[PDB]
RNA sequence: GUAACCUCGGGAAAAGGAGUGGCUCUGACGGCCGGGUCAGAACUGGAACGGACGCGGGGAUCCCGACUGUUUACUAG
RNA sequence: GCGCGGAGAGGGGGGCCCGGGGGCGGACCCCGCGCGUCCCCGGCCGCCCCUGAAAAGCCGGGGGGCGCCGGCCGCGCGCCG
RNA sequence: GGGUGAAGACCGGGAAGGGGCGUGCCCGCCCGUCGAACGGGGAGCCGGCGGAGACUCCGGCAGGCGCGGCCCCCGCGGAGA
C-alpha cells in the first residue's frame, strides 16, 4: 500500500494552519515584581475578531515598569467587557470580572477562565468559547487547590497560578446549525485543510485498511489496541465500551 | 403575519432543509438581529457586529457578549455569584 | 468623428485601482486619457475615529507647514471634545486624589 | 416603604423645575437651584463635574434610585433624563423627603 | 501662466525680472479692440488685458528700454 | 445657593487656543443676548527653567512670562476652590478691552505683575502647570 | 382560470382559454415647456397581425438518491 | 428605504472636508434641450460559526534641547527597457 | 557563534552580535541593497515633425527633488468651531 491520510498530515505541507491576518497569540499579562507586591492599571482600548477563532479578543494597555511609554497585552475576553474599562492585575487585585489574580485569593465557587496550569506560563486551561473552571477547595497546608475543568475532571494547581474572573465570551456559539455544506467550507477555510471527509469503506485496499470487497464493509472490528503501529490505528483506538448504553 | 402563517424569516429557505433546522433556526435569529437596552445608556439601540461582539449605535461603546444575544444565563448567574461573594469578603476584610 | 474607442496609457493593461482614467477632448479634436489619482484619507482622531477638521485630503508632503497645523494644545491628535475630557479628568482626579 | 413620588409630582405640577444637564449647570452656577437629583447610570465624568460644582455653591445634590429612564417616567415624560434641578417648589412640594 | 495686476507689471519691471514683453491686438468677440500684454518671467507668464488700446501705449512707453518688447497686432 | 462667578476666582480655560491653562476671573459683564461672558487674564507661557550654569543673557529670556487678556464665554470655565488676589480692575474694562493698543498696554502690565509674583514665591498653585495625559 | 398532495415554504408558466396589424382619435400622470408609459373608441385590410428573428410540448404513476455540488483529460455523469 | 432628538431636537446664525463645477489666464471659446448607456464617487441599509495584507516612506502631538527659515536668482537630475 | 551525520550535507535564538556626534562621551538584546515590468510608490500636458521612434525628438507651457549665492523672521486673530 501507500502512505494514508493521517500519515501525510504530519508532514506538514498543505497541512498547516492557515495564520495570514491572525492578531496573534492570546496570553495573560506576564508575572513581574510591580504586580507580585501590588497592582497595576490598564485600560480596555478594543474588542476585536480573530480569524480561525470562537471567542472575541481584547487589547489592554498598561504602563511600562521598566522605563517609558505603554505595553499592549491581548487577552481572551470574558463575557461582560466593555471598551473603555480599567482593570487589574496582581495580588491586591479585586474581586471583578475583568481582573487577574491568583486561584489562592480566589472565594470557592467561582468561576474563572484563562487558568494558568504551573505559575508564570500565561494561561491555559480554559479558553474557548463559553467555557469556565470553578475553585472547588484550597489546601493551606499543602498550598494547593483543587479546580473542576470544563471536561468535569478534577485537578490540583499551584495556589500562586493566576486566573481571570468570569466565564470566556460567545457562548452558544453551536447551538445554531451550520445548516449547508457551504457553511462548513467557509468555517474549515479559516483554519486548516481537513474538510470534506471521504470514509474509508469507500477507498481501495492500497489506500486504507478498511477498502476494497464487492460490499462495502469494514472486514474486522473496529477496535484497535493501543500499542497498534502508526499505519494500523484507525477506528475505535482502546476503546472501553461501544455503542449507546442510555444510562450514566 | 400577512404574508406567511408560521415560517417567517426563515422563508429565505423555501423547502430546502427540514423541519428542525427550519424551527429552530427561528429562534436563533429571531434572537440574534434582535435590538437590545444598552447597558451604559438605556436606549434599545445595541446590534451583533461579530459572533461575540456587540456595538452601541447612539454611545459607540463595544461590549463582549453571547453569540446570538447580548446575554446568556449562565453570565448573569456567574455575575451575580461574584457579587455576593465579593460583599461577604469585604465585610470581614 | 464615427469612432471614440482609444488605447491603454499605462505600461500593462490590468485595471487595478491605480490604474483608473478618464475622457476629456483637447483642442486638437482627440479624445484622451487622464489618470485619477488616489485621495489619501485627511488625519483621524486618536480616541474616537473620526476625522479632524481644517487639514485638506492631501498628501503632507504637498502642504505648507501652517497647513497640516490646528491652532490647539493637541492640535491634530485629538479633537476638542476629547480635550475637554482630558482636561476636567485630570483636575477632577488631582483635586480629590 | 415610602414615596418620594409625591414630591416629584407636586413639583411637576406647581414647581420650576428643568431637565438635562446644561441647563442644570448653567443653574447651579448661577446659584439658582434647590436641589439637584442624579439617575444612577450618569456618565461618571458629568457626576464628578456636577458634584464639585454643587460642592462649590453648598448646593444639596441627592440620587435617584433608578435609571435615566425611571426617572424620566417618574417627571412624566417619555425620555430618559439623567439630571433634574429644581429651582423653585410648590406650595403643594414638601422637600423635605431627601431634604 | 497667471493673472497680473497694473501696479505690480512695471513694479517687476523694475527689479528686472521680466524677461521679454509681447504686445497683442485683439479685436474679435468679447476681446473687443483690446490688447494683451504677457510678460516672461523667470518662473510664470504674466498676462494683463488692458481695457482700451489707449493704455497700452502708456504702459508700454513707460516700460521702453526697461524690457525687449514684441508686437503681434494679428489682423486675420 | 450662593453664585460662584465673582471675580479673584481662579477658572481653567476648556476651549479654544488657550486650552488647559489657568486665569483669573477680573470682570463678569451682566447676561445679554449673546449670554454669559467674563473677562479673564491668564498665563500664556510659564517661567522656562534656570539651572546652576546661571548664564545671565539666556537666563532673562528664560525667565520671561507672557500671558493674554480677553473676554469668553463663561460656559468655557471650570471655576476652582482658589483665589488670586489683585487689582487689575481700574485699567480693565470692556472698552479697554475693544481696541488693540489698549489691550498691548494692558498685555504688558499685567506681564510685568505676573513677574514680580512669580520672583517672590507667591500664589504656587497659579503659576504651575496643569498636568494632562492625553 | 388553475387540482390532488405538502416539510405550509410549494406544487404553478399546473392543467386550460381569449386577444395582438395599419390608420384616425380620446383620457390619465409633472413644471413654473418636457416625457414617455398605461387605458378606451371608430374605420379598414384573402377570417391577417410575437407575419423574418428570437422563443416550455403536457399529464398520470413506480424505483433510486433528500436537496445545490463532484467524478474515470481520450469509450462509464 | 430609513433614521435622529433632554448625553440637547426644530428654528436662526456660523466653521470643516468633498477624485467636482464656473470665471479669468493657458488661447482672439456657435446656441439651447433630453432619455438612456458606461465609469467613478457619496450617504445609508443588509450579510458572515467567513470580518475582508504588510512595509518602505511621509507627517503631526507631548516633553526636553537647540536657532535665522523663508523670498529672489542660478545650476543639476546617473544606470537599464 | 553553533548541532548532527562515515561523508555529501542537512537542521538552528540564547551567542561579548551596532551606531551617533566627532574624539571624548552618549545610546543600543538578536539577520537579508533576497522574493510582485498586475500590490505600495514624489512629480507631465498640448501642438508639430520622419520612411521605419515617441508620455522619450522639436516648440510651448508646467511639476518634483537637490545643490550654490544674495536678502533674510524665534506669532498674531476669533466668543467658539
Ligand atoms: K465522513
Ligand atoms: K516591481
Ligand atoms: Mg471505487
Ligand atoms: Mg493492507
Ligand atoms: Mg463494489
Ligand atoms: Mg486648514
Ligand atoms: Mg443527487
Ligand atoms: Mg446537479
Ligand atoms: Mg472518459
Ligand atoms: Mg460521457
Ligand atoms: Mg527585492
Ligand atoms: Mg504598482
Ligand atoms: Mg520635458
Ligand atoms: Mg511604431
Amino acid at each position: 500500500g501507500r502512505r494514508i491520510r493521517v500519515q501525510r498530515k504530519g508532514a506538514g505541507s498543505v497541512f498547516r494552519a492557515h495564520v495570514a491576518r491572525r492578531l496573534g497569540a492570546a496570553k495573560l499579562r506576564a508575572n513581574d515584581f510591580a504586580e507580585r507586591t501590588g497592582s497595576v492599571r490598564g485600560v480596555v482600548k478594543a474588542i476585536l475578531h480573530d480569524r480561525g477563532r470562537g471567542a472575541p479578543l481584547a487589547r489592554v494597555q498598561f504602563p511600562n515598569m521598566r522605563g517609558e511609554g505603554r505595553v499592549n497585552e491581548l487577552f481572551i475576553a470574558p463575557e461582560g467587557m466593555y471598551t473603555g474599562q480599567e482593570v487589574f492585575s496582581g495580588n491586591k487585585a479585586t474581586l471583578h470580572i475583568g481582573n487577574i489574580l491568583p486561584v489562592g485569593n480566589i472565594p470557592e465557587g467561582t468561576y474563572v477562565c484563562n487558568v494558568e496550569e504551573k505559575p508564570m506560563d500565561r494561561g491555559c486551561l480554559a479558553r474557548a468559547s463559553g467555557t469556565y473552571c470553578l475553585v472547588v477547595a484550597h489546601n493551606m497546608e499543602t498550598n494547593k487547590t483543587r479546580i473542576r475543568l470544563p471536561s468535569g475532571q478534577k485537578k490540583l494547581i499551584s495556589s500562586k497560578a493566576r486566573a481571570m474572573i468570569g466565564l470566556v465570551a460567545g457562548g452558544g456559539r453551536t447551538d445554531k446549525p451550520l445548516l449547508k455544506a457551504g457553511n462548513a467550507y467557509h468555517k474549515y477555510k479559516a483554519k486548516r485543510n481537513c474538510w470534506p471527509v471521504v470514509r474509508g469503506v469507500a477507498m481501495n485496499p492500497v489506500d486504507h485498511p478498511h477498502g476494497g470487497g464487492n460490499h462495502q464493509h469494514i472486514g474486522v472490528s473496529s477496535c484497535v489496541p493501543r500499542n497498534a503501529v502508526p499505519g494500523q490505528k484507525v477506528g475505535l483506538i482502546a476503546a472501553r465500551r461501544t455503542g449507546c448504553s442510555g444510562g450514566k | 403575519a400577512k404574508r406567511t402563517k408560521k415560517v417567517g424569516l426563515t422563508g429565505k429557505y423555501g423547502t430546502r432543509y427540514g423541519r428542525a433546522a427550519r424551527k429552530q433556526l427561528l429562534k436563533i435569529e429571531t434572537s440574534q438581529k434582535a435590538k437590545y437596552t444598552c447597558p451604559f445608556c438605556a436606549k434599545d439601540k445595541v446590534r451583533r457586529t461579530a459572533c461575540g461582539i456587540w456595538t452601541c449605535r447612539s454611545c459607540s461603546k463595544t461590549m463582549a457578549g453571547g453569540a446570538y444575544s447580548l446575554h446568556t444565563e449562565p453570565a448573569n448567574a456567574a455575575r451575580a455569584t461574584i457579587r455576593r461573594l465579593r460583599l461577604a469578603r469585604e465585610d470581614a476584610q | 468623428m464615427a469612432d471614440c474607442r482609444v488605447t491603454c496609457r499605462f505600461h500593462s493593461t490590468y485595471r487595478t485601482r491605480s490604474k483608473i482614467v478618464r475622457y476629456k477632448r483637447t483642442p486638437g479634436n482627440r479624445l484622451t486619457s487622464l489618470r485619477v489619482k488616489k485621495l489619501p484619507n485627511a488625519p483621524h482622531c486618536a480616541e474616537t475615529g473620526k476625522q479632524i477638521h481644517g487639514i485638506p485630503r492631501v498628501i503632507p508632503q504637498h502642504l505648507t507647514r501652517q497647513q497640516r497645523k490646528v491652532s490647539r494644545p493637541y492640535g491634530g491628535k485629538l479633537c476638542g471634545s476629547a480635550l475637554r475630557a482630558h482636561i476636567l479628568e485630570s483636575f477632577l482626579n488631582e483635586e480629590n486624589q | 416603604q415610602d414615596s418620594i413620588s409625591l414630591t416629584l409630582t407636586l413639583v411637576v405640577k406647581s414647581g420650576k423645575y428643568t431637565l438635562g444637564t446644561d441647563q442644570a449647570i448653567r443653574n447651579i452656577r448661577d446659584g439658582k437651584a434647590q436641589l439637584v437629583f442624579m439617575a444612577n447610570n450618569c456618565p461618571p465624568l458629568v457626576k464628578s463635574q456636577v458634584d464639585y460644582l454643587c460642592h462649590l455653591s453648598k448646593t444639596p445634590v441627592r440620587v435617584f434610585a433608578g435609571s435615566s429612564r425611571e426617572l424620566g417616567i417618574a417627571v412624566g415624560r417619555q425620555f430618559n433624563v439623567s439630571i433634574m434641578t429644581i429651582l423653585e417648589a410648590g406650595d403643594a412640594d414638601l422637600t423635605s423627603i431627601l431634604g | 501662466p497667471n493673472t497680473i495686476t497694473e501696479e505690480n507689471l512695471m513694479k517687476m519691471i523694475a527689479d528686472g525680472r521680466g524677461k521679454k514683453l509681447v504686445v497683442k491686438s485683439c479685436s474679435k468677440g468679447r476681446l473687443q479692440g483690446k490688447v494683451k500684454l504677457k510678460l516672461r518671467t523667470a518662473k510664470y507668464l504674466y498676462t494683463l488685458t488692458v481695457p482700451n488700446a489707449d493704455d497700452a501705449k502708456s504702459i508700454v512707453k513707460g516700460c521702453k528700454d526697461k524690457v525687449e518688447v514684441q508686437y503681434v497686432n494679428d489682423s486675420e | 445657593s450662593q453664585p460662584i462667578i465673582k471675580p479673584g476666582l481662579v477658572c481653567i480655560v476648556l476651549q479654544g487656543r488657550h486650552a488647559g491653562k489657568k486665569a483669573v476671573i477680573v470682570e463678569a459683564l451682566p447676561h445679554n443676548e449673546r449670554g454669559s461672558y467674563a473677562i479673564v487674564a491668564g498665563i500664556a507661557a510659564l517661567p522656562r527653567r534656570i539651572t546652576n550654569s546661571m548664564s545671565d543673557e539666556e537666563a532673562v529670556c528664560r525667565g520671561r512670562v507672557r500671558s493674554f487678556v480677553k473676554c469668553m464665554n463663561v460656559n468655557h470655565l471650570m471655576p476652582t476652590s482658589c483665589r488670586l488676589e489683585n487689582n487689575y480692575k481700574d485699567f480693565i474694562s470692556t472698552q479697554t478691552v475693544a481696541d488693540v493698543t489698549k489691550r498691548r498696554e494692558i498685555i504688558e502690565t499685567v506681564n510685568k505683575d505676573f513677574q514680580r509674583r512669580i520672583l517672590e514665591h507667591r500664589d504656587t498653585w497659579f503659576f504651575t502647570k496643569l498636568p494632562i495625559d492625553a
